[PDB]
């Protein structure tokens, strides 16, 4: 067959990081709309079936932590895993409320060799952030 | 044996090098074309299917609306990276 | 308006900061499974359910036999980075 | 309405690009099976409809202009873009016989802004090369 297995108890973790705030040292804005596009996300993963859970105005230690933590759960009752990041972020890098992480970084923790219970099941990142400063002009 | 980089997606709110746009009183523009898909058609598309429709309305709904006219008129276009191995579905 | 960098679509053979494996008698890994996929269901499946199937097939079918242990029994993923804004199908 | 619109008089044109041989300067070795995988390509994206050019061996500047002018030739009656990089790479980069270029710098001829007969059409990038040097040592 050639569709990811759905028959597991949950369709699984749902893990929202919702950064509106920054240290005033990072020279980062306030991003206002976040919480509005946090609650849209929330209410949208929740009916689809993940157990939603928002985190907000996070260190970047604290989402390497709480994204270690979460790989290091049992997901073998879980379908598949999800994470959202909401956030100011420029290439390959996102910011915390202390500064910046690579994405890579976060990611890694879900690697086949890191998280056995999510073996061959799909992981899945949304990611909101700017990866640079070009601009898209667009053409009619 | 697998890879251990397999059955990752990354869904970006834009593509390598670029801007990514929020309006401060109606969100972000990938997250608010997001769930308007998601609620619409999450239970019966693809996530391929789903995250390709959100590029387009991203692409077309979306154009900011800006006084500085280095910021007047842009546009936005996301970018999915698939490592899938399998069709993925929310059912 | 439409964004200048919409429409695109890369089918890498491997993802970001990776090797991508040769073998000389037969070819490399992504492109004999690309090109199994393509003869069997290049009409009638979508470019995401073909590159997805690929995806499937280097990741299952292929394991580097090589005698230095630096190099013995490594695997691979492709990536594709999608930047469509519409299905695709060759029909 | 969901679907690219196929009905055109071509698939497309469908560059490929089969680098083998390299110069003495770059240090970089034969790749041996790439005349199998350009034949067995050649064969399949026929099949499928496409315009097919092989271009072998090719120099950095060659490849530039081999895409800068298929950029700039009228692609009205066509429904899609296909090229396809086989040749030795590393991250962001691919190897003319010379040496490397930027992944980058060949497809930015075909932003919308820079080729309009490709607009709303499919640009597709088939790239068979390293892009770095991790390695993927697997798990059961």
């Amino acid at each position: 067959t050639y569709q990811y297995n759905m028959n597991f108890e949950k369709l699984g973790k749902c893990i929202i990081i919702n950064n509106k705030n920054f240290d005033k040292v990072t020279g980062m804005g306030v991003r206002n709309g976040t919480d509005k596009d946090a609650e849209a996300l929330f209410k949208c993963f929740r009916s689809l079936g993940f157990d939603v859970i928002v985190y907000n105005d996070c260190s970047c230690a604290k989402m390497q932590d709480l994204l270690k933590k979460a790989s290091e759960e049992d997901h073998t009752n879980a379908a598949c895993f999800a994470c959202i990041l909401l956030s100011h972020g420029e290439e390959n890098v996102i910011y915390g409320k202390d500064g910046v992480t690579p994405i890579k970084d976060l990611t890694a923790h879900f690697r086949g060799d890191r998280c056995k219970t999510l073996l061959e099941k799909p992981k899945l990142f949304f990611i909101q952030a700017c990866r640079g400063t070009e601009l898209d002009d667009g053409i009619q | 044996k697998i890879p251990v980089e397999a059955d990752f997606l990354f869904a970006y709110s834009t593509v390598p090098g670029y801007y990514s746009w929020r309006s401060p009183g109606r969100g972000s523009w990938f997250v608010q074309a997001l769930c308007s898909i998601l609620e619409e058609h999450g239970k019966d598309l693809e996530i391929m299917q789903i995250l390709t429709r959100v590029n387009d309305r991203v692409a077309r709904h979306f154009e900011s609306q800006s006084d500085d006219p280095h910021f007047h008129e842009k546009k936005q276009i996301p970018c999915v990276v698939s490592m899938l191995t399998k069709e993925l579905y929310f059912s």
